[PDB]
DNA sequence: CCGCAAGGACCGCATACTACAA
RNA sequence: AUUGAAAGUUGUAGUAUGCGGUCCUUGCGGCU
């Protein structure tokens, strides 16, 4: 009896979003970051593409766009509300597109495991099509859960 | 051992426009749903939809003397070679819309009201999907289909085997994570295909399959596939054929306010385009007859001449551009 | 990914101006004639609806609005209430009938907005300014705007006039607060 | 059955149209209408005659409608319907039937739905070119593959009724797309790799001089042919899917001039210059004057009608969305 | 002696009752006790009648020779031989075996009796929708027990929600069936469905009808005597049919109406119950019960055919094991 | 498959009337669960359970549980009837018509969101042609008595 | 650089809704 | 040596005809 992805984007979304309301659950300011971000995402991807919007996200923890994995980004050692947001979506973004549910889920990502920015500035325009799709697809379900749970 | 015919013909059918076969309306969120088998959920064509077209088509055929039959078919001169006598006023029961033309009759049955005198001689089957069209992250779309189908593809050959008395016209298993499918549809390294919003593992059967869909209808595939063609487990596939289905809101606007009018929205179902469907024709002795078509090879090789490579409408909603299909009629 | 925007032709690159906006800012436009003119009569008629929105020209502005976009089955009070844009008499009805409801649509085609080929060869369509740079469409370009009637009243003539005097007075687009977007 | 005549309305974009499907819980709120199994934009074969009719009534109540000369339906109805025509005009009147050739070419309205089928079958708008924006040649007129069969086989359904190989990476394109000496086209956010081919161009813009002649909507169709490009049909689901317009639109409050909450949305629209085209069939009209009596009228009077028209598709149109040139090719 | 035909439908199909009870225009043929789907022992009779007798016009009849009735007539009835196939080309008679096997056309009926009595085919599986494994062979107690008295003659415990169902049908780890729109819980057993697959090879061959038995076995469903019932009463097709006034493209006046079929992947068995032949001077190769029986399987195993109405729109058509 | 439909309309019948009762000199409470209702296979159809259930939890949180939520402690019409028509049909896939009836719900009390995001794509199916066929016959109760 | 981050109307209406012989 | 023997509710029949996902809505405010 096999799963649907629909089912992992859902799991995966309130995975993280729950993960952020618990470590930080007195800091309202970083859960309405979040949430103002993952709204925001979607129309960055449509309209400047998915490359660009993980790109945007890097330059706002000023990290070099060319030179960062996911795994190296801690959202939880920057100061600000406003970068520690950025930190978790790209991180959360990233991940999905990498890992996806995990390897033994109905979904384990696309890029093997290849950070998505890294993946996307390597790879062809049909690679990156199907990326973008699904980064459209986790982010929507990640809106869904941030709108419910998330607090400003 | 299925004597009560002699010869049969499959028809395949391919849709090049959504298809609304309709079975009438619900109280349900889908309004108008098209026709399936019950106890599978398969998507059909009854046997009397399709009988209803071939007639209707045969008929206007018949009528406008494009029939040809070994030459053009003069139906008014063969009647009056069969009936003689009384064949004049036989005619003007045709003309009056009170009976059918003598080859629509003989093929397909009379009119309703010489219902009593005999039976047709066609038996046409329950149309049945055999490719389903399925979006793909990769390849964009493709043609699936599974083991039962398969199964029931083989079957249909037996029956075909036993009519035409043919001995010599006479395994696939998969998890339901996994699927058996062409290069187009395959994920640049990964070994993996998405079909909707399902991961299948690529198992290393399509190539015998295309040989076979070669031989109902020729070696092109009604003037156009093994690249796209997905075979998925028999559950997976049947989740395709009930959920994947075009269900589209239409509105009925007042012409005057330019909004929507009271009753005047609903959810129908549609078959998508590039299905493909197949029917078996048995053809039995004729039960009325002129030498041209007064045994069974003759009324096949007529219904072959005149629906091969033919376009038909099937269903309802002709008026918006739904249900057409291109037919392959072979032995 | 700028930060900033500029609504520019997918194929042809111009910058224009979307009917959604025009006849937006034409409307609103029409809110504030008929708020400045007729503010304490519409909100002494409809009280009830004053209550629902909350006492000044801005609420008077909100008013109007859900009265024509929520409540316009009660216009029927002030449907002979007239306003002068400039020399042409607009009724309250007349406005119903020119952006629609949800019961009707409008009976004035607003279409959208673009600069004239002769420009596009001659001068600059963009120049970049500063609040942050983001890019505008320099003074002194011509567009071409046009409105139609699509109902036997004919009301694009009073949709046109309507539409002149917003972009003067109101004009489009962002920043109008600063004087962006006016039209001679 | 009855279909002896078909003809080929061309569709050709001058605003954007949205051909609606209904709100969606995403970040696009409404959303155009796609064939589900492709994910190409379509128009469905409703929504167009829809527009046809209404256009096609508008006209015959304003007794614009030519069959050389001008046709009187309220004249035509007293000789068809005799005794009850002053009860039948009496119900288009109050707009409970539709006049008498709107009702024979396209079929009667609710209370008359039983008394015969509409004559005509209005097809699907499919899609034929779709515009994608070009680092060289300003933009380009696209197709794939699938379209080309697909119109290959919708041109053997319309003879029956009168009675190219790529990979992802390349592409068939005309002069005005290829870089200076690189044998590469850039489309969107795709380069691709310039295919060798002396064919599939010609005979595409020998299939649109045969329907549309050298009068490409405002335009020569010798023009048209350096700027158009086939590509793979992958790199084509992915043109109609992110080349797409994706407006944001705002609802102002007029209380402070700010959007009001819940007043931002998105709104999908196929792109200006893009090029649809639906098959109309035309059969025996089944309700009727001798002026429209047989299918080769009916063919002539929706010809005329429509061809060089202006049309409104979708939804949006008082905001100027919708409007296409239609051309009729027989 | 006894031949069970074993009838498994391909096609839908439609033995009609004009008596039965039902808010269906043309509902099938039912048992009166059980309101089990039924085929009268008197339409499978026709239906086996007329394809014998096409066989034996058309000299396809075995007895291990070509069975020549016009020459056996001869060698039987001797001096009345002629009349009689005289009225047979006249069909006011069948030919010789027909009518030895089924008895006389109704113009000879008192003659002699037909050797054969056809009993009904009873229901024994019947095709359900299932979440998983497509759909479930759908059986009970009160069916089993049918067939085990019928056999055992000729030679379980469920409540509402609860099913004896193979593993093909089972939600791993859930422990449930779902037929249709419904849940079952399933209850541990360990030969019910193994013993009634026993019994159907026994009666019908390793070969289920073109597929091996232990293939079924994996997707039988037993369910309460309550919901058998219900299933069979409830999820047979009901199809509106219609008829189009092509002078109008629309439906024309009455032509509206609405027919039930028994689904396809349905199995029924039919005891043929063989009495002596009963005409007189009977030629020696079919002279006695065994000898007709003979025939029989050899006729009708592995043959097709088509039983009820609507044939010329594909219905009713059932493979055959005897 | 008839039981199952009579446990569908005893339920129905329960929910509305519950509606009815609280809510009887306050008819936009009525009428919004009412057009809620029938706007709900809609929002299923189009974009499936999953989403829909999403949909209904941002018109309320801490955690996902139907169980916690409280209708009539909300301000306006429209989120009152909200909360109470997702309850209610998260109700009917958790818990049925109770434990002491033939139809005890088909996620074991668990919330049915939850639910989806665990179970298998199978278990989904059912809970999505459940979830329809419960509104269908909210919708027919609603429009009898609202 | 910051903020937002849909809502209601319509909700299948009408017609055909057995006919006839054997 | 049974009110018994013998008899296919079957044949003909397109869930179809009519119906625009449309109407109302300024990507803006100046804040974080």
């Amino acid at each position: 009896d096999i799963r649907e992805i629909e089912q992992e984007r859902a799991s995966f979304a309130f995975k993280v979003v729950s993960d952020i309301k618990d470590k930080y659950s007195q800091n309202k300011k970083v859960q309405g970051k979040y949430s103002s971000y993952a709204e925001k995402a979607p129309t960055i991807i449509l309209n400047n593409g998915l490359g660009a919007t993980l790109a945007f996200f890097l330059s706002k923890l000023e990290k070099p766009i060319d030179d960062v994995d996911y795994k190296s980004i801690n959202p939880e050692s920057f100061g600000n509300a406003e970068n520690i947001a950025y930190a978790f979506l790209y991180k959360h973004l990233s991940t999905w597109l990498a890992e996806g549910n995990g390897k033994d889920s109905a979904f384990s990502g696309l890029t093997n495991g290849e950070d998505p920015l890294k993946y996307i500035m390597e790879k062809t325009a049909i690679d990156v099509a199907i990326s973008t799709e699904e980064a459209l697809s986790i982010l929507n379900w990640i809106k869904k859960f941030a709108k419910a749970m998330l607090e400003e | 051992m299925f004597d009560m015919f002699e010869k049969a013909v499959v028809f395949g059918l391919y849709s090049i426009t959504p298809v609304h076969a309709g079975s009438g309306a619900e109280l349900s969120v889908i309004d108008l749903p098209i026709q399936r088998e019950r106890h599978t959920g398969f998507p059909v064509i009854w046997g009397q939809s399709l009988k209803g077209v071939l007639r209707s088509r045969f008929r206007q055929l018949e009528l406008d003397e494009k029939i040809e039959v070994e030459q053009k078919w003069k139906w008014k001169e063969k009647t009056k070679e069969v009936l003689k006598e009384k064949a004049d006023e036989f005619i003007k029961k045709v003309e009056e819309r009170k009976r059918d033309p003598l080859l629509t009759e003989i093929v397909f049955g009379p009119a309703t009201d010489g219902a009593s005198e005999h039976a047709g001689a066609v038996s046409v089957g329950d149309a049945k999907i055999l490719l389903f069209p399925v979006r793909s992250a990769k390849g964009v779309f493709a043609f699936v289909t599974s083991p039962i189908v398969i199964q029931r593809l083989k079957e249909d050959f037996e029956l075909v085997s036993e009519i035409e008395n043919d001995i010599e016209l006479k395994k696939v298993e998969l998890s339901n994570n996994e699927t058996i499918a062409g290069n187009a549809l395959i994920l640049n390294g990964e070994n993996k295909v998405i079909l909707e919003d399902i991961v299948l593992k690529v198992k290393s059967v399509i190539e015998n399959l295309v040989e076979v869909l070669k031989t109902l209808f020729g070696d092109n595939f009604f003037g156009k596939i093994k690249e796209r063609i997905a075979i998925v487990s028999d559950d997976v596939f049947k989740s395709f054929t009930r959920f994947s289905t075009e269900i589209v809101a239409r509105v009925r606007i007042d012409a005057e306010k330019g909004t929507v009018a009271r009753g005047g929205l609903w959810y129908e179902e549609f078959l998508p385009s590039d299905t493909l469907m197949y029917s078996l024709i048995a053809v039995g002795s004729p039960k009325k007859l002129p030498k041209e078509v007064d045994n069974t090879q003759k009324i096949v090789n007529v219904l072959k001449v005149t629906f091969n490579n033919a376009f038909l409408q099937i269903g309802g909603d002709e008026t918006v551009g739904k249900g057409f299909v291109k037919v392959r009629a072979g032995v | 990914v700028y930060e900033t925007s500029i609504r520019l032709h997918r194929n042809y690159g111009v910058p224009y101006i979307p009917g959604s906006a025009l006849k937006g800012v034409a409307k609103h436009y029409a809110f504030s004639i008929l708020a400045r003119e007729n503010g304490d009569e519409i909100l002494r008629i409809y009280e009830s609806v004053k209550e629902d929105l909350k006492e000044d020209y801005y609420l008077t502005a909100a008013v109007i609005q859900e009265l024509f976009e929520k409540k316009f089955d009660e216009l029927g009070a002030i449907r002979n209430t007239r306003v002068e844009i400039g020399d042409t008499v607009i009724s309250v009805g007349d406005i119903v009938k020119i952006f629609g409801t949800q019961k009707e649509e409008g009976s004035v085609i607003f279409f959208d907005a673009f600069p004239t080929p002769e420009q596009l060869k001659d001068k600059p369509n963009l120049e970049l300014d500063i609040m942050i740079f983001f890019l505008t469409v320099p003074a002194g370009v011509e567009f071409t705007f046009a409105v139609a009637s699509r109902d036997l009243d004919d009301l694009a003539e009073k949709a046109e006039k309507l539409l002149k005097e917003a972009l003067k007075k109101f004009g489009v687009g962002a920043k109008t607060s600063l004087g962006y977007g006016r039209f001679d």
